[PDB]
């Protein structure tokens, strides 16, 4: 015998159907569900539990699939991909409540309010961070940056949208001002990934320089923002957006590694303490279940894999 | 279908 | 027959270039010392080499511990017949017919016990630190890639190489045919017999200076030589005591910086 | 046999270790393997041939009987007691035990023999002979405290109804020897 | 009048599944890894574990609950740092020296050597000799092993407890 | 005569079965043939 | 088995036991060693190379 | 014993080597020379490893059958828990791995009848500056025209058996002269 | 509490328990090449997946130009690896 | 030895006359309604387990049957013969739809895997033959015996393949990987009989010896049943806990698998004209009940066993003894 943690059929699992370099993966926000895509452009959602048989499988996406998150409710599913257009697709009916197309250039990192009003964060190649709402074919807001922006959160209260890109450092704007408020600077090579915490005080942000490096994005701070790096994770030649992803609890952070191994740290120490093998390729994207301790990965090597950990 | 985490080289 | 994902080859014959092209077979050349058929690859290794293959099978490669394609050893890269000499592994492998096809049969039915890591007895157990010591010495610490590369325009020996600056193969002096390290086998190099690139480094080992003591019996004395300069760089008595005292005991040590 | 001769005995191993793989339950073979070695005298392999034999077959008395032979032929005698030892871990049935106790007897041990006569009571001792000949081992060593506990113990063991009474005439002729006479007509 | 029965006892007796050994232990040259070693046998840290580590000429190494060479624990926590004292070398078979993973990192882990290897020395925390027993020590240095140096038989600590004295029965 | 319909049994020991190791020496025994 | 009894009986009988030599080793050797029990490790290898083996062979 | 130096094997006693006298110390053969046989050993119930030679030569199975408990009759009317048949799982779950073993061998028989590697080589000498390589596999075009390559009917002796197990019998009963 | 290594891990170990190292010495008769870590006769084999397109492109710089950006996993500062005066350049 | 456990006597009531040459076969149908037997006629006859009734003759094999197994999960049967061939017939046309080659010499005993669709023959020539009922593909070959065969057992946790063999050996067969992993030499003479206990995890096996019991999966030994010193060929075993063993000589032992006590011996008696040599058995199975045993007999007929009720228990009994 030996100590289980979840309700998961087995301590981990191995999921296999597609066929292209998985780029991203997401669980909804109920726990039931989980979305991933990328290079195969279908997007294949399976369940947490049981067998965790692929369910459904959206394609409509022509263009490979950068990134994908759910909506706070669960209703619908917001993904982007370089077919230069942001896609939400509505969960029951599995169809495209809307196709945003105003973007340039690929669109690479998507995401979308947490309350209030449906606005979906995007940033792309083409410079542009562009804010769509659900009820216009023209977006709301659009701040354009002389490099390439590939990554986008709001914060908690949807008000500011930090984007980061080619720069290194961030472009942080305010939706009152239309201005750059601040800059967090330390970053010395292009941005993969930015995720917000839970409470939203902080945010992670990836980066091609093999560091993860939080911020503090409370109104007020008396100095530097830089609350810590982390390293050990690993970029490849790839070059991949490898994302990275918030512990619901916040004592744990993760970002996906060119090197297979899927990292965990603990927020406050920056030390590793959890590194767990399993795949055969670069590990794009990696989230955790946001009501079990249950780690999603997803790889260039074409397979998903859920696992069980003693989140502590 | 369940299974388990191969363990890959080292430096 | 005998398959697997990956080919038994050293760093001379992979090596300059990290990223590689390979061409793998289901089993489709027979082995050239056992003619059993086996599963074949074909790599060019890097710029300007020609397109090498594996020669050897794998329980050939395992048997003698060699790359399938130089049949080098894996360990030192010596041919075979030095690193036998030294290791003292006599021509111990059965060589006819029905001996070498029932003794590799044997030898893979053990090799599967064993795990898949290792060559068989005989190299795998050895155990003489002295032995293997005068191996590394001897075996070179650089990889030989103008081995690896190219083959010899014939059409350019006769003279008349109408292809010339698109041609492959190489314009240049080939090997005269006194010299006997063209005459080498393949046989003769893997079973190390004759083997006339061994003999060269074989005779240079030998020549090699080394230490033999007086013939004054009660001579216990040893001059040393090559400290360095009186200093910060002189070595100090511990580092001669805390040393020389790991063979044996000294009755007596003497300093002259 | 025939490579044996030609020094090619490097060869007749081949031979030998050929031929167990055909039949490996193989007396005749295996006798025939370790004598070439032993008169090749190449001890090592004909103890490791013993070791195998033995070990293959642990009731071939004919093994145990070369194997402690070869080795007290060497004066290895520590190690002729410990075949002895293992040979009886495998309760091998009288002839063995005897053999061990006449063993001992030659090298005059004869406490030592003695132990070997007390377990060789555990095991066989069903068997009335063996009592009798232990209580006479004890008596023509000159023991005769010990005979007498022998006698009386085996009458002792075999109980008061099933009376083994071939030890009891055996215990009174003892005492008749001894001139115990009022015991004997006892 | 002697001093009383305490944890500062002077040997440490093994009872294996080769033999007895017995260990004198060298207080006044690491203290810390002594008591570490007392300790962990008093309160039969050691019973049960094996001897996972064997090679030919160099050394005999266990110690470890888990057999893998990564696991075990020092009764301060974790690691603990080095007693390095120059006055103690590996000068041949018999002397019983500390395993670390690195310096200042000596665990539960400790080995037996079997030969002159001065040039480990101030890597290796020297804690005592075998006292008694070496006779077992080489037999147990020609078991042969695996590419691993892992024993195809093990050989199992069943006991080990501290005593006064290095007597073995 | 050159031949390959046989193997010849005096070139080298035949489907050569080595005798396996034991608790003893082996290469301690030496002999001599004259 | 019998006859191969026959031969170890009558081959003991004929053996001269070495005992003034044996009482020797008996003395250093005798107790720790000598005496074994099956489960108890003899070492050294005993090896009397040339009288022995010579003794074996004729016999 | 500082002042004192030992010089000979008798000098250590049963103990080893000191490591407070700074001198080479061999307290027996030990480290003097240099470094094909298995070593006579105990086992964990105290008994002594005779029986090793059996193991010589398989791949761990189960035949330990060379002591002596294992021919003596153990119990009757046993004390039933690994004597029960076992449960539904178990016969489910050692049926469904026998096939799937044997299905992905008959696909590739019946036929008889991108991909990567990435490698690290204990040879450091390496690519450049590479601890690993990443290669690239692809497979030989088969030809559909071209007739088998090799002559396979070649024929060697069977295998030898693996290592005899011991005999195990009771012993002989004698019956010697009338029967 | 340690996890020996295995052909795959069931159980999701955290850190301390896979990668703490093997305690005590190393030996001397084996050196740089023999003690590194292996599965097949030479090396560590394993599956792996790419970017094609990007391990093409690394051929490429290397075979033209004479060095190429790291495969290594866990590369560290060794980012790059070939002609480096070059790299820098 | 414990406590046997009492069981009644088991008592004779058919001889069924038919076969035209020895019989060594019987298997009962999974149905319960009818058993197969097979001849040195080199006929099959299928008769009706209740009635004793005879309703088939199957005439293809060349030579002579010695094996017959009813699937317990297809509806067909498989045979083997001294002519080398194994058959399988299939039980909805009455014809033969499948052949087995391989085997180099006469084949004498199969078994049936029963949950695999895979089939294993003992022949002569010292093997036994995996079999892909499917496809015909042979994929093992249980060579390891080094003298004939003839009994196979499976089952469906390992070892998933039993085999016996007149080199006095037991072998145990790790049915996936093909290999064997352990050799059971305690018998002194040739194994002919095997038999799986159908509610232990323990195993049975018969030589002129000793009838051997066994603990699986390791296959470690437990006690003899003795006294039955015949040239013994069948064993049958009992979801109750009885064992029968048959011999050659036509004697019939019955045992409590618990204690290994015997009680039972029945002599057969053949029927006419045959009397002093053609005694002998040489097949028995239990009906899937386990309150009916069918014996094939030398004297070329079948008989049917049943157990004797009308007083029996205190008139028997078995007291302590151990
Ligand atoms: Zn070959
Ligand atoms: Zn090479
Ligand atoms: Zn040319």
């Amino acid at each position: 015998t030996a100590q289980r943690f979840s309700n998961l059929m087995a301590p981990t699992m191995v999921l296999l159907g597609h066929e292209g370099e998985i780029y991203t993966g997401a669980f909804s926000p109920d726990g039931t569900c989980l979305a991933t895509s990328g290079y195969d452009q279908k997007i294949f959602f399976w369940n947490v539990y049981g067998e965790c048989e692929n369910f459904s499988t959206i394609k409509g996406h022509s263009g490979a699939v950068m990134d994908l998150k759910f909506t706070t409710d669960s209703s619908s599913l917001v993904s982007c991909g370089t077919d230069k257009s942001v896609r939400v697709w509505d969960m029951e009916t599995g169809t495209c409540a809307r196709r945003f197309r105003t973007h340039t250039d690929f669109v690479n990192a998507v995401h979308p309010s947490r309350r209030g009003v449906t606005l979906v964060a995007s940033a792309s190649d083409d410079g542009t961070c562009r804010v769509h709402d659900m009820r216009t074919k023209e977006p709301v807001k659009t701040y354009t940056n002389r490099y390439q922006q590939t990554a986008v959160t709001f914060n908690d209260s949807s008000d500011q949208v930090i984007s980061g890109g080619i720069d290194n450092v961030l472009k942080v704007w305010d939706m009152r001002r239309d201005e750059i408020t601040y800059t967090l600077t330390g970053h010395r090579d292009t941005i993969t990934g930015i995720s917000l915490s839970p409470s939203g005080k902080f945010i992670i942000s990836n980066s091609m320089d093999c560091t993860v490096r939080q911020w503090d994005i409370r109104p007020f701070v008396p100095g530097q923002r830089s609350v810590g790096v982390f390293a050990g994770h690993n970029h490849n030649f790839e070059k991949n957006l490898l994302k990275c992803s918030w512990s619901p609890c916040e004592r744990f952070i993760t970002a996906g590694s060119s090197d297979r191994f899927l990292y965990v740290w603990e927020t406050l120490s920056k030390k590793i303490v959890y590194k767990l093998p399993g795949h055969m390729g670069s590990v794009n994207c990696t989230d955790f279940h946001p009501k079990e301790p249950i780690m999603l990965s997803c790889g260039s090597d074409k397979r998903v894999f859920l696992g069980e950990i003693d989140m502590s | 279908k369940p299974g388990g985490r191969g363990m890959p080289a080292m430096p | 027959w005998e398959d697997s994902d990956f080919p038994i080859l050293c760093e001379t014959c992979l090596g300059n270039n990290p990223y590689m092209r390979m061409m793998k077979d289901k089993y489709g050349r027979e082995c050239k010392i056992c003619e059993r058929p086996f599963t074949t690859f074909r790599w060019q290794p890097g710029k300007g080499a020609r397109y090498k293959n594996t020669e050897l099978c794998q329980t050939c490669a395992k048997v003698k511990n060699v790359c399938q394609t130089c049949m080098f050893d894996l360990e030192y890269g010596l041919p075979v017949q030095v690193r036998d000499h030294e290791l003292q592994i006599a021509d111990n492998i059965p060589k006819q017919g029905a001996n070498r096809d029932f003794f590799l049969q044997n030898v893979e039915r053990t090799l599967g016990q064993g795990d898949g890591t290792q060559p068989i007895a005989q190299i795998a157990n050895n155990m003489d630190q002295a032995a293997h010591d005068r191996l590394r010495r001897m075996g070179r610490t650089q990889p030989y890639y103008k081995r690896n590369a190219p083959h010899i325009c014939s059409f350019f020996v006769k003279g008349e190489c109408k292809r010339g600056e698109e041609c492959p193969y190489r314009h240049e002096k080939p090997t005269d045919p006194d010299d006997p390290l063209s005459r080498q086998n393949i046989r003769d190099r893997y079973y190390g017999t004759n083997d006339p690139v061994a003999e060269k480094i074989l005779n240079r080992a030998a020549a090699a200076p080394t230490l033999s003591p007086p013939a004054d019996t009660t001579i216990t004395t040893l001059y040393i030589g090559n400290l360095g300069p009186s200093g910060a760089q002189q070595v100090t008595e511990k580092d001669l005591n805390d040393f020389f005292y790991q063979y044996g005991d000294i009755r007596c040590l003497r300093v002259l910086t | 046999k025939w490579e044996e001769s030609i020094g090619e005995i490097q060869r007749a191993r081949s031979v030998f270790e050929r031929a167990l793989d055909v039949d490996h339950r193989s007396i005749s073979i295996w006798l025939q393997y370790a004598e070439m070695e032993m008169r090749c005298k190449q001890i090592n392999h004909a103890r490791n041939v013993f070791d195998r034999a033995i070990t293959i077959m642990p009731r071939a008395m004919q093994f145990w009987l070369k194997y402690s032979y070869m080795e007290e032929v060497i004066e290895n005698i520590p190690g002729a007691r410990q075949i002895f030892e293992r040979w009886i871990e495998w309760e091998p049935p009288e002839q063995a035990w005897q053999t061990y106790i006449n063993f001992e007897l030659r090298y005059k041990e004869i406490d030592r023999a003695r132990s070997v006569y007390q377990r060789f009571l555990h095991v066989h001792g069903i068997n009335v002979q063996n009592w009798i000949k232990y209580a006479k081992f004890e008596e023509r060593n000159g023991y005769i405290g010990n005979a007498r506990a022998a006698y009386e113990k085996a009458m002792e063991y075999f109980g008061e109804e099933d009376i083994n009474e071939t030890v009891l005439v055996a215990f009174a002729l003892f005492e008749e020897r001894q001139k115990e006479h009022e015991r004997a007509r006892g | 009048m002697p001093a009383p029965i305490n944890d500062q006892a002077p040997y440490v007796i093994l009872d294996t599944t080769m033999g007895k050994i017995a260990l004198e232990l060298y207080w006044n040259h690491a203290p810390r890894t002594c008591q570490n070693f007392s300790q962990l046998a008093k309160r039969n840290y050691y019973n049960g574990t094996i001897f996972h580590r064997i090679i030919a000429d160099f050394m005999i190494q266990g110690g470890d609950p888990t057999g893998t060479g990564r696991g075990g624990a020092s009764i301060y926590g974790d690691k603990f740092s080095d007693e390095i004292d120059e006055r103690l070398k590996h000068t041949g078979a018999g002397i019983l020296s500390m395993a670390n993973a690195g310096p200042n990192t000596n665990g539960s882990q400790f080995f037996i050597t079997l030969a002159p290897t001065q040039h480990l020395d101030g890597k290796h925390t020297i804690f005592g000799r075998v006292a008694a027993g070496m006779k077992v020590i080489a037999n147990m240095g020609r078991v042969d092993t695996d590419n691993h140096d892992r024993p195809k038989i093990e050989i199992r600590i069943l006991k080990a407890y501290p005593s006064e004295s290095s007597v073995l029965s | 005569k050159p031949k390959r319909n046989q193997i010849d049994y005096s070139e080298e020991i035949p489907f050569e079965k080595h005798v396996p190791a034991g608790f003893h020496n082996p290469s301690e025994d030496r002999y001599v043939v004259e | 088995e019998d006859m191969t009894l026959r031969q170890h009986t009558r081959l003991t009988a004929a053996l001269d036991p070495d005992l003034d030599s044996y009482k020797k080793m008996r003395e250093c050797v005798g107790g720790e060693q000598f005496y074994p029990t099956a489960d108890t490790l003899i070492h050294g290898n005993h090896y009397p190379t040339t009288a022995a083996m010579d003794k074996l062979t004729k016999d | 014993r500082t002042s004192f130096r030992p010089r000979g094997p008798e000098d250590f006693g049963d103990g080893g080597a000191f490591p407070e006298i700074h001198v080479a110390q061999f307290p027996l053969g030990l480290g003097l020379g240099d470094m094909n046989t298995l070593a006579l050993q105990y086992g964990t119930d105290g008994k002594l490893q005779h029986d090793a030679i059996a193991r010589i030569g398989h791949v761990k199975d189960k035949v330990v059958y060379s002591k002596l408990n294992d021919m003596k009759a153990k119990t009757w009317n046993e004390d039933d828990d690994d004597i029960q048949k076992p449960d539904d799982d178990a016969v489910i779950d050692a049926t469904e791995k026998t096939r799937m073993a044997l299905e992905k061998i008959v696909n590739s028989k019946v036929a008889s009848a991108a991909q990567y590697i990435r490698y690290t080589p204990s040879q450091q000498n390496g690519a450049a500056g590479s601890q690993q390589r990443i290669i690239r596999m692809v497979e030989e075009q088969k030809d559909p025209m071209e007739p088998p390559k090799f002559k396979i009917n070649q024929k060697i002796p069977r295998a030898p058996p693996s290592p005899p197990a011991p005999v195990m019998h009771s012993p002989p009963r004698k019956m010697t002269a009338k029967d | 509490i340690v996890d020996p290594k295995t052909k795959e891990i069931k159980s999701n170990p955290k850190f301390d328990q896979l990668f703490k190292p093997e305690s005590g010495p190393v030996n001397h008769f084996k050196s740089e090449q023999q003690r590194s870590q292996k599965n097949t006769l030479t090396g560590f084999v394993e599956p792996a997946h790419l970017n094609e397109f990007h391990f093409n492109r690394q051929i490429r710089s290397f075979d033209t130009l004479g060095y190429a950006q790291n495969p290594t996993a866990e590369s560290g500062t060794t980012h790059f690896v070939g002609d480096v005066k070059k790299a820098e350049a | 030895m414990m406590k046997p456990k009492w069981h009644a006597p088991w008592k004779l009531y058919r001889v069924a006359s038919g076969h035209t040459g020895w019989v060594r076969a019987v298997d009962v149908e999974p149905g319960n309604q009818w058993f197969a037997s097979g001849g040195a006629d080199r006929i099959i006859k299928i008769w009706d387990l209740a009635s004793g009734q005879l309703k088939l003759s199957l005439t293809g094999h060349i030579s002579s049957v010695r094996a017959v197994k009813v699937s317990p999960r297809h509806p067909f049967l498989f045979s083997g013969g001294e002519d080398k061939q194994v058959k399988c017939w299939d039980l909805e046309y009455n014809k033969v739809i499948r052949h087995y080659h391989g085997h180099l010499s006469a084949v004498q005993a199969l078994s049936v895997h029963p949950s695999l669709d895979v089939l294993v023959t003992c022949a002569r020539d010292s093997t036994a033959r995996v079999w892909d009922m499917r496809t015909k593909a042979q994929v093992h070959c249980f060579a390891g015996h080094t003298n004939t065969v003839a009994d196979v057992v499976c089952q469906s946790v390992d070892p998933q393949v039993i085999t016996a063999s007149h080199d006095a050996t037991v072998r145990l067969w790790d049915l996936a990987a093909g290999r064997s992993m352990c050799t059971l030499t305690h018998h002194k003479k040739s194994v002919r009989a095997l038999t799986i206990h159908p509610r232990l995890n323990m195993f049975a096996s018969a030589s002129p010896d000793n009838i051997k019991q066994w603990k699986l999966p390791k296959g470690e030994f437990m006690q003899n049943l003795s006294g039955h010193n015949a040239i013994i060929n069948t064993l049958s075993s009992n979801d109750d806990g009885v064992v029968v063993s048959g011999a050659d000589n036509g004697s019939l032992c019955f045992w409590d698998w618990r204690s290994g006590f015997c009680f039972q011996k029945i002599q057969t008696k053949p029927q006419p004209g045959s009397i002093e040599s053609e005694a002998g058995i040489y097949a028995s199975c239990f009906d899937k009940t386990g309150l009916r045993l069918i014996t094939a007999e030398a004297d070329k007929t079948i008989k049917m066993y049943k157990e004797d009720d009308e007083a029996t228990e205190e008139s028997h009994p078995i007291v302590w003894r151990p």
